[PDB]
This record gives structure tokens, C-alpha cells and sequence, in this order.
């Protein structure tokens, strides 16, 4: 199917320096996510195997930020992700050659990570549906492909159960992942000194304290309206007093009935 | 009509289960509380002629669609009426013996409204002279007080082991392929067993077999019957609520 | 009531017992009669009735008799019909729901509906040349007179044009009376609210709906059949 | 195919964005909004954004007459794609995308130009099909594989018509809101049809901004050439007041019918 | 149960020797809530009926739909079981599963003599159902004339307006029937109340009837 | 053909044996004699007249971790294995549990003698008096009767686990039928460090554990949820620094996932 290429993703993207305020799950995923590749013989002598990954789920929030974040993270190459709202479509069955396929090629990458993000749209008549998750269940928790490399599902509710009770199988490390704190806004900001000409008298901490509940996703939209009013603006250079307007008008009137 | 190449296609061999029932000597209640079996006799007569394989599974009145399971207690009857001989069987009859006590639900009113129809065609305007039915089933008490009427059973078969005659015959024919030492006793495995079930008793003195043969010894001693047949059957008798 | 036996006896039966009296009595083709009204389930009974007081042959035709893939199997059959009528005896053709076989088209998606709406042109030019000593009568019943194609509406071909009322009182009455005269007679069995509150919510086949009530009143735990399945038959079906 | 040389105009209309008053910060909007990639690039490729995705409107009166005047900016000197109803969709069995496939690769091979679609009636007018050639529109239209290559603008009627699904990938540059034309737009509409046209000093505008309801400016410009030739009728171009309310009387029926 | 078929058949001895044998039959019932007294007066027995309420039993037991022995004597057309129930002290306003009382199906069998031991043990001549229906509705609708006359011996009120707005008026003339129009008329039906179809009691009747309604109106 | 069905699992052999638990010999000894006697004396079979039963029910409280050890028992069975759930037979689409019995029995009878081992057959066996459940005496009532109208049935066993006894179908006694009914209950503080122990044979456990402090903190625990405890001190002991397992990890295990 077209889908499959289309669905191939190599494009440097957000690096670590966007780590949202988790201070223990930085470091609970960090530990699974950079730590296995840089040192394999470490965790097989030191132990039986090297840990297996990290759930992150719930609120969505500025969610997909973290997900780019492991793209860009590896020092090597970065890995293939895998959306799960491609597998609704007319004349189902592409599911199971699908993940056959990319298996395949992942037993071809020579044990490269393979991401399924979405899997919310994939699971929860729907027997159809059962044929290629429970399929994508048995082509996890079978160990034929690698039962080593990487599992980290991304849902917005709790609502699939076949997932969560399949899951303990080979799955584990449930995280949460909600909002940063006061000193990640200005990293984010860190991560937004290549983004739009911000002129040097613009503090990052200024602006990142001067709006609460602004996690990464809400200030990219900060970002992105205030970067187009700073375009429409007909100026060299962006200054904060002339899109503080864009930025509390951004989170505060639609912060009103949102 | 895809149940009829069923009922019309199967054939179970085997003539001398009629004589292998033990000491045994319009409708049929067979309730076996302390004792099975009902499926050897039925299929032991059954399988000798039965003159057709008309059986009727209790599962085949689902009817997960709207409840007009009419056409298929007139079709079937109405084959039953057309065709000369017929046999018609009624095994595990308690799963749709609802006694409709309480406010039934629509899933138990079609039941009970097939088992109204049953009514019409059992004491209704329709003689069932040259049929005959055979309700078999577990329990006396969810037997449908409504249906238990004398018009319809006139006698009561509990298939049981109150001789000792049909104990020992049972236990004699189940004991046929099986070797023993030279002491033979009888009297204990028959006297001690009160009030169990046939082919549960075949599976206890089996079961008895295999507790022996751990010893991989190829004589089998009464011993081993009377201790594995009266510890097993007490296990029975716990697992008997 | 009486209007529509009265009107079907003389117009319909009269004629039909009587051989080459149509051009001495008055010549006239009623020929075509037509009822309409959808809520009067109609077009059973009557029938009957025609079928119990005349003693020859019925040819009972509903409309969608001859949709199927073969176009040309349309006259015929209608044909076949025509001829063992016309050669036999003098039978009663009933066509019912016209309404499907007999509105406009001006595309040729349903080519189909055109060709045997073309066929129905073909015998409705057969009948105005069957004028003379025709052995068939062609009742007709319809339950949507909007759709209708003017041409059968043009006088000549259809006319009588009956109608049902909404409250069949005597239909009830006559219902209720034919099913309780072969049932056990309860006196206290009464008719009136179930003669009014079908005035309110009128149906079909109330026939039926009197055996369904015995289907519910066969517990054999109530003798004779009561209110509590007349009402529930109701509120079920 | 003869649908595909009806979807895209090539001429060069001289309606340019100094043409229409009134909302001109609405036109400068979208003006400064898909005019600064590939035109005037020192503000755009300098920042380092490049949001290849372009601003969605909709327009009250449509008709092609608001949203056309408003994508009429970008037809001065450039080259156009438009793209008018959903018909082409459901007038032929369900092909699926490759319709926007298609689209997609004259827009590939034609990377300077506007995407312009109009009368975005998809799910307001089998219908199952719809929904997944839909979503399956916004995936080809999101871009998850090329880069900035052409600026998507899309223009409906009802904005209670699309789904909230297809408004978070599609729409994510900037939107705004169209004001009501009642008088004083309408005046302005009247102004512009009647601006190369002459007509006469008895020609009153309070009864044609009051006798109209919600008209959009197809009509008007129906009235403006049939009063042009049946004031062109006597071999005069002037457009006297009783010639101009005999064809107002198209207006009063028009929409009242 | 067996005391269906004793009571049913009419089994004199076998009723007795039943009952006299075992006294819990006469309270038991069937699986639709229905006693002894309800088989004996559908079935129409004196002798039964007088041994069970000689005994004692509660005259207003009713089944699950709330039907009352009295319609069952009323519909009936048997004077002598409305003679015992009356006797017993049965409630003349009984409230049925529709609502009714015993005077529609007292009146539904043409019953003068029931009619009148009723209404003059205190039922309500103007006792309306849950369809804001009297006796007179029915009665008209089927040509009871001297049971309307009958409840005109009491007073009854001829203007009840029904569940669509029809007065007895309005179901008289919709029955076709002469007689009866103008005897309500004469005894002070109204011709100006309308129902929710918006239709006068003249334009209801056909052949020019209102006409002459009218005209004993103004007459 | 409809390899869905036919092709549900498709396993050879399991690694684990029966040499992994501790403490249930003088319970699982009948189905080690149970599943070893039927496959290799079958020439006695013709001399003493036995015939194995088809049926066993190997029932009990959840979490027990039935499954991994009838696999186990499977490992010594040496035939083909073929796990089997429970909600498979509900389907959209009518009469297609009469597919999937008649193609397990299609398999088990035409090809060669395997072993099917089903889970979760409480979850679906309720008898109730349209509903679902009925259709699952349909499709249950119609395996009862090939399993009690076939006297051909001596081919290979069908082996079925409950998780819980609560709806006790009184239909489920017969000799071809669940007639072995061996009770497993919860094992004890003893039995729980016995498989423990033989479960976590391979990690580098220290040798000064008195199993008190553990036999205290299990208590009213399942098999399952302490291999659950083995994996995860098996996770954090690797990212602890030390390869040898502590003795905190245990409580730390039980405390973190319950």
C-alpha cells in the first residue's frame, strides 16, 4: 500500500532539551531510551537484559513533544514512527502485511525502534478491528521480530482494555506526563532560540513566567500565532512588547471558555 | 432445512448396548440426581435401530432473532407428523425448564412460549399417539410443575442403582476388558457403592485402574478397587452438593 | 355501509353473470374499479368475498409480479392470462399496488420501470381494442394516488373510484364477531372500548391480531380470552 | 477528462487587492499571510518557520463572489489552482484520493500557486465512503512527506458543516471571522459593480441597501449586465432609475422564490 | 388450577365437597390472579357464587390488571350476581386497568336492570375513564338508546367531552343515528363545542342532518 | 481455508517444564500421569480397557497462573500446542462458533495428535434462564454435544481452565466431558517462595534470605503476581548498580505493582 512508504518518517526534529519538568520520569524514560543503546554489553553482563520501555498516556496535553524528542535523541539514526489512525480505512486487511512489513524491515534495520503511536484509534462491529490489533498483539508479545528493542503505546483514555490487559505481558512502566513546571517553559524557549528572529532584550524567563498553564503545545501556539503577527507586523526582528498582545491574547481569551 | 441432514445423516453402530444397560427391566421423564447414564440408554437403543437419528438438541431453540420459533416447533413436529416412525429425543431439558416464577424477561418469554405451544400440541387439538418424546434431564425441581401433568408422563424412570442386581450387572459389563488377580470379590465394590452414578462408577473403577498402574504392574488386585473406589467415591460423594 | 358491496354487486357481479348483454344494456365500460386509503388493510376480505360468491376462476396478481430480469416475460405472462381469461372463463384479474408500476420516468437509469410502464401502455391499448366481448374483469386497488399516471385516470378505463373511511366500526364489529363466533363466548368480553380506541389508533389485520390474543390466552391457565390479551396484543403489535 | 479542465482557471484577472475597500485588513491578512512564501522571501525563509500550510476562510455570501475576491489577491502575478464543490467527488463511483493525488502532483509540478478549495460541502450533502476520502483528504493535505511546496487555502460556507477532526491538521496558521453585509457592505458591493457602469442622478442607494436581505454579489452582478443591456437596448449606457428597479424586481424575486 | 375447571364446568358436589374438604381453595388462584368468584361469575353460577359469598369472600379482590368482580357481573347480564355483589357491599366505582367503571360494560350488555341497581347504589353517572369517557360515548356508539334514556333517570350529563374532544353529540351523530341525535338535542346537548379536528356536531353529520339539528336547536 | 480460524495459535513447543514450580506434586502428579500414560501406553490400553478421559478442569482463583503451567505440562506432552480464549466465539456475524468448533475439531481430528489447551471458559459459561450468553449455549451446548454423542471422540483430549466457579454449569459431567475437577487453591507464603525460588533460579538472588520477611509481605498473593515481583525485581535490579539481587527488592516489587 501507498500508506506504508508514506508513512516513512526521517526528519530531525525536537532534541532533549524540552524535558518537561518530570524530573524522575525524564529519568525513568531516559534510562530505557538512551542508556540500552549506548551501553549493550552493560545491561546483559549487569543483569539478564536491558530494561523493555515506558507507557506514556493520558491527558494529551503537549503531547507528541517527547515522541520527537526520542527521534531526535538518538546520537545514531533516527527511528521510524507508526500513527495508528492509518489503519481505518476501506477494504481492511492491510493491517497484518503491514506490520509484517515493517517488522520485516525492522528485522532489515538490524534491530532499529519501531514506534505505534495512536493506539487509541486501533483499539477499545469492530471484529475487523480485533483481527489486526490482536494480530498487532501477537506481533508484539511474540518475540520473533526482537522482544527487546522498544514498547511504548500512546492513548488519550484508559478506555482499551484488551491492550491493558495484554499488556503486562511484555509491556511495563506506566508514566504519566501532564505539564512542565516554572524552569521548563524557558527551555522550551531554549529549544525556540533557532525558532523566528527573538531579538536578545527578549527574556525567556520573563515570558515563561508571565503565563501559567502554558505547556509546550499551548506556547507552540504562542509561537506560532505570535510568530504570524510578528510577520504581519512588517519588522526585522520580533520584540516582546509588540506581541505580548499576541501571546495573553492567545492564552487568555482562549483560555476564557477553554 | 439444514438440521434435517443431520437428523438424517449420522449413524451410531454398536447392537449389544441394548443389552448392556444393566439390570433394567407419550412422554418419558428420565432424572438421574444419583446416577447417569441417560445418554447410553438413549443412544443404546438409539444406536441399535431407532428406525431414523431423529434427534433434537435442547440447544437448537435459541432463536436469536425474533422469537418465531413456531415455524420450527410446526415445521419439526409437523415432519414428525408427516413421516410415519419417528423418535424424538429431549436431552438437558433444564436449560429451557425455566419455571417463569417471576417476571420473566423477553429472552425467557419465547422460551416459555415455545414450552406454551408445546402445550397446544401436547394436550391442545393434537393427539401424539404414534410419537413419543424422551425428556431427559438432571434435577426434579426446575421440571416445569405446569408440564410434570400425568397426562404426559405416566411413569417415572429414575435411571438409579437401587438392586444389587443392577449394580453388579453394570459393574460386570464395565468390567469386561479389564484383567484381575485370582481373589475376586464383587460383594464389597457393590455392597459399599449406595446411590452413585454409572458411568461416573466406570470412571471411578477406571480411575482405580490408573491408580494402580502407577506400580506399572500389569495385574490389578481388588485392593487397589476397594480403597481407590471407596476414597475416589467419597471425593464423589463430597462433590455431590 | 353497504355503498361499496352495493356498488361492486351491481357494477361488478351483474355484468359478469350476464354474456354479450354489454351492448344492450346500456353500454358503458365500467370495467376498471379502484379503491384507495391506506390505513383500511382492505384487498383480503373482499376478495374473499368475491371468491365465495361467484364460483369461477381469480387471477390473484400482485403488482410486483412480474419484476424480474427477464424484461420481455412481462406480456407473456399477462398474455397466457389474457387468452386462458379470454378462452376459459370470464375471471377476475386483481391488481394491486399500482403505485410502484405506475409513475412517470424521464431518465433512463430504470429503464426497466419505463419498459414494462411501456408494457402497461401495450395492454392499455389491448383493453381499449378488447371492447368488444371481453370474458376478464380487472378490479384494481392502489394505496398512493399522487405518483398515479394520468392515463389510468382518464375516464373510460377506470370508472369506479371507491374510498375507505379511517374508522371501520362495522369492519371491527364484523371482526371481532366472525373470530368470537367460533371462540368461547365470555360475557365479559366487551366490545365498545375496543371499538372506540381503534378509532384512535387504527391498524391492520385485527383478524390477526385476535389469534395472536389466542396465541396468548393458550397458557391453558385462562379458559376463555379476556382483556388483559386483547389490550396487551395491542400494546405488543 | 473534461472535470479536470473546468477545476483550475490560467488567465490573469486585473481584480487586484486594491480594488475592495473596507476589509482591508482582512485582504492584508491573508495578503501578508501566503505572499510572503516564494514573494518577498527576506521575512519569511530569514525567521526559519515556513508553515507550508496557508489560512482557511469562509465566506457568508460565497458564491464564489467574497471568496473569489478575496483569493483574487493572489491571481495578480502568479499562478492559481481553484478547486469549486464536492460534486466531483460524488458524481463518479468512490475512485478514492487519486483525484488528489492528481491535484497533488500538478500542484508538485506546479509549486508556485495558490490551492483555492471552494464549496467545501463534502459531509453536509455512499455517504460512509465520504468520511474516510475525507480524512483521507486531510492526510495527503497535511504533507507528512513533502516540504514547503504550496499554500493550501481552503474556503467553506458553514463552519458547523466540518468536523472538529479537520480542523486541528488543516487549519493551523491563523483564521478570522467575516462580518455581516447588511448596509454598508452591500454599499460597498454596489459601489464596486457601479464604478465603470454609469448611471443616472435620480438614482437613489437607500432603497437598494434596504429592498435587499442577504444577497451575496452574483445577483447583483446579474443585474448590473442585464440592466447594462437592456439600458444598452436604446443604444445608451446611462442606467436610468426605473430601468434599474425594473431589475431590481430579479433581486426581490430572486431570492424570495 | 382444578377449582377453575369445579367452578367452570358448574360441578355442585365437587365444588362443595371441595371446599368443605379444603378451605384454602376457595382463597387460592391462578397464575393470573384469578379466585373462584371471577370463573363463577364469568361462567354466570348462582349456587357457587352464593356458597363463596356466604362464606365470606372479599368482594373486591382484583387481578393484576385491577378488573373488579362488579364488571365482571355487570358485563355479564346476569341480575342475580349483581344482586350478590351489590348485597356484599361492592364498590360501584371500581377503577379498572383502563380506568372504567362497571356502568360502560353495564351498559355495553344493554343491562336496564343492572344499570339501575348500580347507579342507585351511588355510581357516579358522570364517571369518566382515563380517556375522559362515559357511558353515553359507548352506548351511543353501539345504539343503546334506552340506556342513555335510563341514564337520563339520573341526571347524567350529556356534554362529557372525550380524549379527542368529541361530545356524546358528536359520537351520536358519527353513528348515524336520528333517534338519538334528537333526543340529545331535545335534552340539552351542545352544538358549539368543537374538538381538536376543528368540527362543529353539523358539519360531523352527513346529508344535511345538522340542518335539522340545528333546526331542533332553534325549535 | 479461513486461516484465521485455523491458524489460530500455531506453536510448536513451549520452553518452560514442570520442573519450574515447587509445592504441587501431590496435586499436578495426576495430570503429569494424566498427559504421560495416554501418550505412550496405549498398547496396556487394550489390556486392562481404560480409556482417558477428554475433559479435565483445571479451575481455581486467578491470577494463579494456570495457563504457563498446563503450557508447561504441554512442554512434556510433546504433541502440538494450541491455545484457544474464550471470548473468540462471539463474533458479529451468525453461526460462526459452529466454524470455530468444527475447525478445532477438524484440526485436532484430521491432522495429527496435538494438544488445545483453552482459558477463560467461566468468562463465557453462564447459564442463563435475546442474550448472548444463550448463544454461548448454543455454540457450548453444541461442543457438549461432540463431546458427548461421539463414541469416535478417544482422538486427542480438549483441556479447559476456569478462572472461577462461581456459574457452575451442572451440564459439565461426563466421562468425555470436565469430569477431572482437581481444586487449586491459593498457594500459601510457602508454596509462593517455592516457586519463587525455582522461578528465580537464575538471577544472582543473595544467599542470605531467610524467606520470612518475604513469606510475611505475601500474604493472600497469586503465582502470576510473584513472577510478576521476580520480572520486576528482574527490571529495577539492573538500573540498582548492583548485579546481585537484594533483599528489598522483593517488598520494594510487591509495594511497586501492588
Amino acid at each position: 500500500p501507498t500508506v506504508t512508504m508514506m508513512q516513512v518518517e526521517e526528519k530531525p526534529d525536537v532534541t532533549y532539551s524540552d524535558v518537561g519538568g518530570c524530573k524522575e520520569q525524564i529519568e525513568k524514560l531516559r534510562e530505557v531510551v538512551e542508556t540500552p543503546l549506548l551501553h549493550p554489553e552493560r545491561f546483559v553482563n549487569l543483569g539478564i537484559e536491558p530494561p523493555k520501555g515506558v507507557l506514556l498516556f493520558g491527558p494529551p496535553g503537549t503531547g507528541k513533544t517527547l515522541c520527537a524528542r526520542a527521534v531526535a535523541n538518538r546520537t545514531d539514526a533516527c527511528f521510524i514512527r507508526v500513527i495508528g489512525s492509518e489503519l481505518v480505512q476501506k477494504y481492511v486487511g492491510e493491517g497484518a502485511r503491514m506490520v509484517r512489513e515493517l517488522f520485516e524491515m525492522a528485522r532489515t534495520k538490524k534491530a532499529c525502534l519501531i514506534f505505534f503511536d495512536e493506539i487509541d484509534a486501533i483499539g477499545g462491529g469492530d471484529n475487523e478491528v480485533q483481527r489486526t490489533m490482536l494480530e498487532l498483539i501477537n506481533q508484539l508479545d511474540g518475540f520473533d521480530p526482537r522482544g527487546n528493542i522498544k514498547v511504548l503505546m500512546a492513548t488519550n483514555r484508559p478506555d482499551t482494555l484488551d491492550p491493558a490487559l495484554m499488556r503486562p505481558g511484555r509491556l511495563d512502566r506506566k508514566i504519566e506526563f501532564s505539564l512542565p513546571d516554572l524552569e521548563g517553559r524557558t527551555h522550551i524557549f531554549k529549544i525556540h532560540a533557532r525558532s523566528m528572529s527573538v531579538e536578545r532584550d527578549i527574556r525567556f524567563e520573563l515570558l515563561a513566567r508571565l503565563c501559567p498553564n502554558s505547556t509546550g503545545a499551548e506556547i507552540r501556539s504562542v509561537c506560532t500565532e505570535a510568530g504570524m503577527f510578528a510577520i504581519r507586523a512588517r519588522r526585522k526582528i520580533a520584540t516582546e512588547k509588540d506581541f505580548l498582545e499576541a501571546v495573553n491574547k492567545v492564552i487568555k481569551s482562549y483560555a476564557k471558555f477553554s | 432445512v439444514d438440521p434435517l441432514v443431520y437428523n438424517m445423516s449420522h449413524e451410531d453402530p454398536g447392537n449389544v448396548s441394548y443389552s448392556e444397560i444393566g439390570g433394567l427391566s407419550k412422554g418419558c421423564l428420565l432424572y438421574g440426581p444419583p446416577g447417569t447414564g441417560k445418554t447410553l440408554l438413549a443412544r443404546a437403543v438409539a444406536s441399535q435401530l431407532d428406525c431414523n437419528f431423529l434427534k433434537v438438541v435442547s440447544s437448537s431453540i435459541v432463536d436469536k432473532y425474533i422469537g418465531e420459533s413456531a415455524r420450527l416447533i410446526r415445521e419439526m413436529f409437523n415432519y414428525a407428523r408427516d413421516h410415519q416412525p419417528c423418535i424424538i429425543f429431549m436431552d438437558e431439558i433444564d436449560a429451557i425448564g425455566g419455571r417463569r416464577f417471576s417476571e420473566g424477561t423477553s429472552a425467557d418469554r419465547e422460551i416459555q412460549r415455545t414450552l406454551m405451544e408445546l402445550l397446544n400440541q401436547m394436550d391442545g387439538f393434537d393427539t401424539l399417539h404414534r410419537v413419543k418424546m424422551i425428556m431427559a434431564t438432571n434435577r426434579p425441581d426446575t421440571l416445569d410443575p405446569a408440564l410434570l401433568r400425568p397426562g404426559r408422563l405416566d411413569r417415572k424412570i429414575h435411571i438409579d442403582l437401587p438392586n444389587e442386581q443392577a449394580r453388579l450387572d453394570i459393574l460386570k459389563i464395565h468390567a469386561g476388558p479389564i484383567t484381575k488377580h485370582g481373589e475376586i470379590d464383587y460383594e464389597a465394590i457393590v455392597k459399599l457403592s449406595d446411590g452413585f452414578n454409572g458411568a461416573d462408577l466406570r470412571n471411578v473403577c477406571t480411575e482405580a485402574g490408573m491408580f494402580a498402574i502407577r506400580a506399572d504392574h500389569d495385574f490389578v488386585v481388588q485392593e487397589d478397587f476397594m480403597k481407590a473406589v471407596r476414597k475416589v467415591a467419597d471425593s464423589k460423594k463430597l462433590e455431590s452438593k | 355501509m353497504d355503498i361499496q358491496k352495493q356498488e361492486v354487486r351491481e357494477a361488478v357481479e351483474l355484468p359478469l353473470t350476464h354474456f354479450e348483454l354489454y351492448k344492450q344494456i346500456g353500454i358503458d365500460p365500467p370495467r376498471g374499479v379502484l379503491m384507495y386509503g391506506p390505513p383500511g388493510c382492505g384487498k383480503t376480505m373482499l376478495a374473499k368475498a368475491v371468491a365465495h360468491h361467484t364460483t369461477a376462476a381469480f387471477i390473484r396478481v400482485v403488482g410486483s409480479e412480474f419484476v424480474q430480469k427477464y424484461l420481455g416475460e412481462g406480456p407473456r405472462m399477462v398474455r397466457d392470462v389474457f387468452r386462458l381469461a379470454k378462452e376459459n372463463a370470464p375471471a377476475i384479474i386483481f391488481i394491486d399496488e399500482i403505485d410502484a408500476i405506475a409513475t412517470k420516468r424521464f431518465d433512463a437509469q430504470t429503464g426497466a420501470d419505463r419498459e414494462v410502464q411501456r408494457i402497461l401502455l401495450e395492454l392499455l391499448n389491448q383493453m381499449d381494442g378488447f371492447d368488444q366481448n371481453v370474458n376478464v374483469k380487472v378490479i384494481m386497488a392502489t394505496n398512493r394516488a399522487d405518483t398515479l399516471d394520468p392515463a389510468l385516470l382518464r375516464p373510460g378505463r377506470l370508472d369506479r373510484k371507491i374510498e375507505f373511511p379511517l374508522p371501520d366500526r362495522r369492519q371491527k364489529r364484523l371482526i371481532f364477531s366472525t373470530i368470537t363466533s367460533k371462540m368461547n363466548l365470555s360475557e365479559e368480553v366487551d366490545l365498545e372500548d375496543y371499538v372506540a380506541r381503534p378509532d384512535k389508533i387504527s391498524g391492520a389485520d385485527i383478524n390477526s391480531i385476535c389469534q395472536e390474543s389466542g396465541m396468548l390466552a393458550v397458557r391453558e391457565n385462562r379458559y376463555i380470552v379476556l382483556a388483559k390479551d386483547f389490550e396487551k396484543a395491542y400494546k405488543t403489535v | 477528462d473534461p472535470l479536470v479542465t473546468v477545476m483550475k482557471v490560467e488567465k490573469a484577472p486585473q481584480e487586484t487587492y486594491a480594488d475592495i475597500g473596507g476589509l482591508d485588513n482582512q485582504i492584508q491578512e491573508i495578503k501578508e499571510s501566503v505572499e510572503l512564501p516564494l514573494t518577498h522571501p527576506e521575512y519569511y525563509e530569514e525567521m526559519g518557520i515556513k508553515p507550508p500550510k496557508g489560512v482557511i476562510l469562509y465566506g457568508p455570501p460565497g458564491t464564489g463572489k467574497t471568496l473569489l475576491a478575496k483569493a483574487v489577491a493572489n491571481q495578480t502575478s502568479a499562478t492559481f489552482l481553484r478547486v469549486v464543490g464536492s460534486e466531483l467527488i460524488q458524481k463518479y463511483l468512490g475512485d478514492g484520493p487519486k483525484l488528489v493525488r492528481e491535484l497533488f502532483r500538478v500542484a508538485e509540478e506546479h509549486a508556485p500557486s495558490i490551492v483555492f478549495i471552494d464549496e467545501i460541502d463534502a459531509i453536509g450533502t455512499g455517504e460512509r465512503e465520504i468520511q474516510r476520502t475525507m480524512l483521507e483528504l486531510l492526510n495527503q493535505l497535511d504533507g507528512f512527506d513533502s516540504r514547503g511546496d504550496v499554500k493550501v487555502i481552503m474556503a467553506t460556507n458553514r463552519i458547523e458543516t466540518l468536523d472538529p477532526a479537520l480542523i486541528r491538521p488543516g487549519r493551523i496558521d491563523r483564521k478570522i471571522e467575516f462580518p455581516l453585509p447588511d448596509e454598508k457592505t452591500k454599499k460597498r458591493i454596489f459601489q464596486i459593480h457601479t464604478s465603470r457602469m454609469t448611471l443616472a442622478d435620480d438614482v437613489t442607494l437607500d432603497d437598494l441597501i434596504m429592498a435587499k436581505d442577504d444577497l451575496s454579489g452574483a445577483d447583483i452582478k446579474a443585474i448590473c449586465t442585464e440592466a447594462g443591456l437592456m439600458a444598452l437596448r436604446e443604444r445608451r449606457m446611462k442606467v436610468t432609475n426605473e430601468d434599474f428597479k425594473k431589475s431590481k424586481e430579479n433581486v426581490l424575486y430572486k431570492k424570495q422564490e | 388450577l382444578m377449582v377453575c375447571n369445579l367452578a367452570y364446568s358448574g360441578k355442585l358436589e365437587e365444588l362443595k365437597e371441595s371446599i368443605l374438604a379444603d378451605k384454602s381453595l376457595a382463597t387460592r388462584t391462578d397464575q393470573d390472579s384469578r379466585t373462584a368468584l371471577h370463573w363463577a361469575c364469568s361462567a354466570g353460577h348462582t349456587e357457587i357464587v352464593e356458597f363463596l359469598l356466604q362464606l365470606g369472600v372479599p368482594v373486591n379482590d382484583k387481578d393484576d390488571a385491577g378488573w373488579s368482580p362488579l364488571h365482571i357481573a355487570a358485563s355479564a347480564g346476569r341480575d342475580e350476581i349483581v344482586k350478590a355483589l351489590l348485597g356484599k357491599g361492592a364498590q360501584v366505582n371500581a377503577v379498572n386497568q383502563n380506568g372504567c367503571t362497571p356502568l360502560h360494560y353495564a351498559a355495553s350488555k344493554n343491562r336496564h336492570e343492572i344499570a339501575v341497581m348500580l347507579l342507585e347504589g351511588g355510581a357516579n353517572p358522570d364517571a369518566k375513564d382515563h380517556y375522559e369517557a362515559t357511558a353515553m360515548h359507548r352506548a351511543a356508539a353501539k345504539g343503546n338508546l334506552k340506556m342513555i334514556h335510563i341514564l337520563l333517570y339520573y341526571k347524567a350529563s350529556t356534554n362529557i367531552q372525550d380524549t379527542e374532544g368529541n361530545t356524546p353529540l358528536h359520537l351520536a351523530c358519527d353513528e348515524e343515528r336520528v333517534e338519538e341525535a334528537k333526543l340529545l338535542v331535545s335534552q340539552g346537548a351542545s352544538i358549539y363545542i368543537e374538538n381538536k379536528e376543528e368540527k362543529t356536531p353539523l358539519q360531523v353529520a352527513k346529508g344535511g342532518l345538522g340542518l335539522i339539528l340545528k333546526r331542533m336547536v332553534e325549535g | 481455508y479461513d486461516s484465521r480460524v485455523k491458524a489460530m495459535e500455531v506453536d510448536e513447543r513451549p520452553t518452560e517444564q514442570y520442573s519450574d514450580i515447587g509445592g504441587l506434586d501431590k496435586q499436578i502428579q495426576e495430570l503429569v500421569e494424566a498427559i504421560v500414560l495416554p501418550m505412550n501406553h496405549k498398547e496396556k490400553f487394550e489390556n486392562l480397557g481404560i480409556q482417558p478421559p477428554k475433559g479435565v478442569l483445571m479451575y481455581g482463583p486467578p491470577g494463579t497462573g494456570k495457563t504457563l503451567l498446563a503450557r508447561a505440562c504441554a512442554a512434556q506432552t510433546k504433541a502440538t500446542f494450541l491455545k484457544l480464549a474464550g471470548p473468540q466465539l462471539v463474533q458479529m456475524f451468525i453461526g460462526d462458533g459452529a466454524k470455530l468448533v468444527r475447525d478445532a475439531f477438524a484440526l485436532a481430528k484430521e491432522k495429527a495428535p496435538s494438544i488445545i489447551f483453552i482459558d477463560e471458559l467461566d468468562a463465557i459459561g453462564t447459564k442463563r434462564f435475546k442474550a448472548g450468553d444463550r448463544e454461548v449455549q448454543r455454540t457450548m451446548l453444541e461442543l457438549l454435544n461432540q463431546l458427548d454423542g461421539f463414541q469416535p471422540n478417544t482422538q486427542v483430549k480438549v483441556i479447559a481452565a476456569t478462572n472461577r466457579v462461581d456459574i457452575l454449569d451442572p451440564a459439565l459431567l461426563r466421562s468425555g466431558r470436565l469430569d477431572r475437577k482437581i481444586e487449586f487453591p491459593m498457594p500459601n507464603e510457602e508454596a509462593r517462595a517455592r516457586i519463587m525460588q525455582i522461578h528465580s533460579r537464575k538471577m544472582n538472588v543473595s544467599p542470605d534470605v531467610n524467606y520470612e520477611e518475604l513469606a510475611r509481605c505475601t500474604d493472600d498473593f497469586n503465582g502470576a503476581q510473584c513472577k510478576a515481583v521476580c520480572v520486576e525485581a528482574g527490571m529495577i535490579a539492573l538500573r540498582r548498580g548492583a548485579t546481585e539481587l537484594t533483599h528489598e527488592d522483593y517488598m520494594e516489587g510487591i509495594l511497586e505493582v501492588q
